């Protein structure tokens, strides 16, 4: 038994979308079935229903963009996305309904979808340059889509390093930085380089990090 | 015609087990059920309250349940959700009454009482006026069940739970839903 | 609209300590339409208990749920460390149909440790092309409750900048923050100090990390 989840990307607003959940051990059509969303740190949310007898109910907030619906011989649940916005963007989880008799027992694991209107961009870097402990780091800013990689040293220097999560700015861009703390001694002798890779946009780059 | 031996009786049926009352040759008058205060719900479709009285018709039918107060909206034409799908389905051309009370004080009790039950599973919607009574385990996944409940093998009924502090949405309500067929007439007001 | 509220929205304790999550609803619910989920970083919620007080498949006897009307309550006695996730509750009974709380999340407790605060001013690479970027940082506190105040020539700002939090730390159960405050060129040009004033519970006094544009 076990729900797989597919068909989710990167959709501009006003695009249309499909998502795909092919059962196993499940039939599909004998149950209640569910498409719940989580937006990026956020609650989860409810979406859409079908009831094995056919019926299918809506959220408020994607009713008449959102239609759900099955194919038995392929024993699939589908969820069609159309006019599309930001902030539909969100992981969506199909999953199995009991009610009374247990909840939603079974979840599959996600499929992530992004709406965005922007385009693919590599990262801009731009070193944190130091003033008993010292902090420098990596500023890697206003690219798109997610994610980056950021490593120091090529991977030789680990401890001490933070890399946060990255943020979306009014932009539509992401940023993020990665720091890392050091001995103040070792500011005049070891080099401090990060590595930043954007897979998306084919963009490798090494920034070195000096006191200024 | 003997209304209060449906309203007032002493329990009412599960809704998965309807209960259906024919009333004939006797004289109808629905004085006391209108002009009672005592009704949350009142609502007729295909005729009208007040000229219900100088009307005949051919046989009446009066359904009695109980379901929670959610689900009242549920007995009308042209619904869904659990209980018109899977328990008592009205037709789209439904000509006659749907009468609704709350019955808190009568249903509830103080530690749940879970002896009213609808169905949750099935695998299609009924049929207008479709009772359904069968208690076999429920297959949701691939494996027979062979009448044993098990991990996707579900017993189709489920209870409510009434309790006297639920919120209205929670507590119980007994409907009655009068049908009016005119296929020689024997109702008559 | 159904609501429910979750309570503490942040429950911090150690391991084998009892935890107490709290579930108010907006309007009093049966028993019956109640869940509780637990959710790990990266997975899908899994289903802890049902109807207000049932076990799911695989729910170990530490977890146990209560309540009626308005209020529930999770319980994990003796927490183990793999208890440290998001907890929702869930109700299925009431228009839309389904609701989840906002969420408790349930983490590590330590000692209190103040944070380290660096100030990085933009670099002139990226001053070029027309923006500057102020970095603050705040390195290795606990617990996760901070105030960054941004104060340019001692006017504080609101608006212009965007916090960013790590996870709790694997090995020593710390956070780390940076709060990033964007400028123009020309608006950084403009002024000459720039500081960020961090408020922590292990600060017996706000510290202020501070430079003056081109020097
Ligand atoms: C049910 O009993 C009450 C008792 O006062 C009575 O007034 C009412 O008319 C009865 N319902 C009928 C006759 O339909």
């Amino acid at each position: 038994v076990q729900l797989v989840e597919s068909g989710g990307g990167l959709i501009q607003p006003g695009g249309s979308l499909r998502l795909s959940c092919a059962a196993s051990g499940f039939i599909v059509s004998r149950n209640y079935m569910i498409w719940v969303r989580q937006a990026p740190g956020k609650g989860l949310e409810w979406v859409s229903v079908i009831y094995s007898g056919g019926s299918t109910f809506y959220a408020d907030s994607v009713k008449g963009r959102f239609t759900i619906s099955r194919d038995n011989s392929k024993n699939t649940l589908y969820l069609q996305m159309n006019s599309l916005r930001a902030e539909d963007t969100a992981v969506y989880y199909c999953a199995r309904d009991l009610e009374v008799a247990g909840a939603i027992d079974y979840w599959g694991q996600g499929t992530l979808v992004t709406v965005s209107s922007a385009s693919t961009k590599g990262p801009s870097v731009f070193p944190l340059a130091p003033s008993g402990t010292a902090a420098l780091g990596c500023l890697v800013k206003d690219y798109f889509p997610e994610p980056v990689t950021v490593s120091w040293n090529s991977g030789a220097l680990t401890s001490g390093v933070h890399t946060f999560p990255a943020v979306l700015q009014s932009s539509g861009l992401y940023s993020l930085s990665s720091v890392v703390t050091v001995p103040s001694s070792s500011l005049g002798t070891q080099t401090y380089i990060c590595n930043v890779n954007h897979k998306p946009s084919n963009t490798k780059v090494d920034k070195k990090v000096e006191p200024k | 015609c003997p209304f209060g031996e449906v309203f007032n009786a002493t329990r009412f049926a599960s809704v998965y087990a309807w209960n259906r009352k024919r009333i004939s040759n006797c004289v109808a008058d629905y004085s006391v059920l209108y002009n009672s205060a005592s009704f949350s719900t009142f609502k007729c479709y295909g005729v009208s309250p007040t000229k219900l009285n100088d009307l005949c018709f051919t046989n009446v039918y009066a359904d009695s349940f109980v379901i929670r107060g959610d689900e009242v909206r549920q007995i009308a034409p042209g619904q869904t959700g659990k209980i018109a799908d899977y328990n008592y389905k009205l037709p789209d051309d439904f000509t006659g009454c749907v009468i609704a009370w709350n019955s808190n004080n009568l249903d509830s009790k103080v530690g749940g009482n879970y002896n009213y039950r609808y169905r949750l599973f099935r695998k299609s919607n009924l049929k207008p006026f479709e009772r359904d009574i069968s208690t076999e385990i429920y297959q949701a996944g691939s494996k027979p069940c062979n009448g044993v409940e098990g991990f996707n093998c579900y017993f189709p009924l489920q209870s409510y739970g009434f309790q006297p502090t639920n919120g209205v949405g929670y507590q119980p309500y007994r409907v009655v839903v009068l049908s009016f067929e005119l296929l020689p007439a024997t109702v008559c007001g | 609209e159904i609501v429910l509220t979750q309570s503490p929205g942040t429950l911090s304790l150690s391991p084998g300590e009892r935890a107490t999550l709290s579930c108010r609803a907006s309007q009093s619910i049966s028993s019956s339409y109640l869940a509780w989920y637990q959710q790990k970083p990266g997975q899908a919620p899994r289903l802890l208990i049902y109807g207000a007080t049932s076990r799911a498949t695989g729910t170990p006897d530490r977890f146990s749920g209560s309540g009626s009307g308005t209020d529930f309550t999770l319980t994990i006695n003796r927490l183990e460390p793999e208890d440290f996730a998001v907890y929702y509750c869930q109700q299925y009974g009431s228009s839309p149909g389904y609701t989840f709380g906002q969420g408790t999340k349930l983490e590590i407790k330590r000692t209190v440790a103040a944070p380290s605060v660096f100030i990085f001013p933009p670099s002139d690479e990226q001053l070029k092309s027309g923006t500057a970027s102020v970095v603050c940082l705040l390195n290795n506190f606990y617990p996760r409750e901070a105030k960054v105040q941004w104060k340019v020539d001692n006017a504080l700002q609101s608006g212009n900048s965007q916090e960013s939090v790590t996870e709790q730390d694997s090995r020593d159960s710390t956070y780390s923050l940076g709060s990033t405050l964007t400028l123009s060129k020309a608006d950084y040009e403009k002024h000459k100090v720039y500081a960020c004033e961090v408020t922590h519970q292990g600060l017996s006094s706000p510290v202020t990390k501070s430079f003056n544009r081109g020097e």
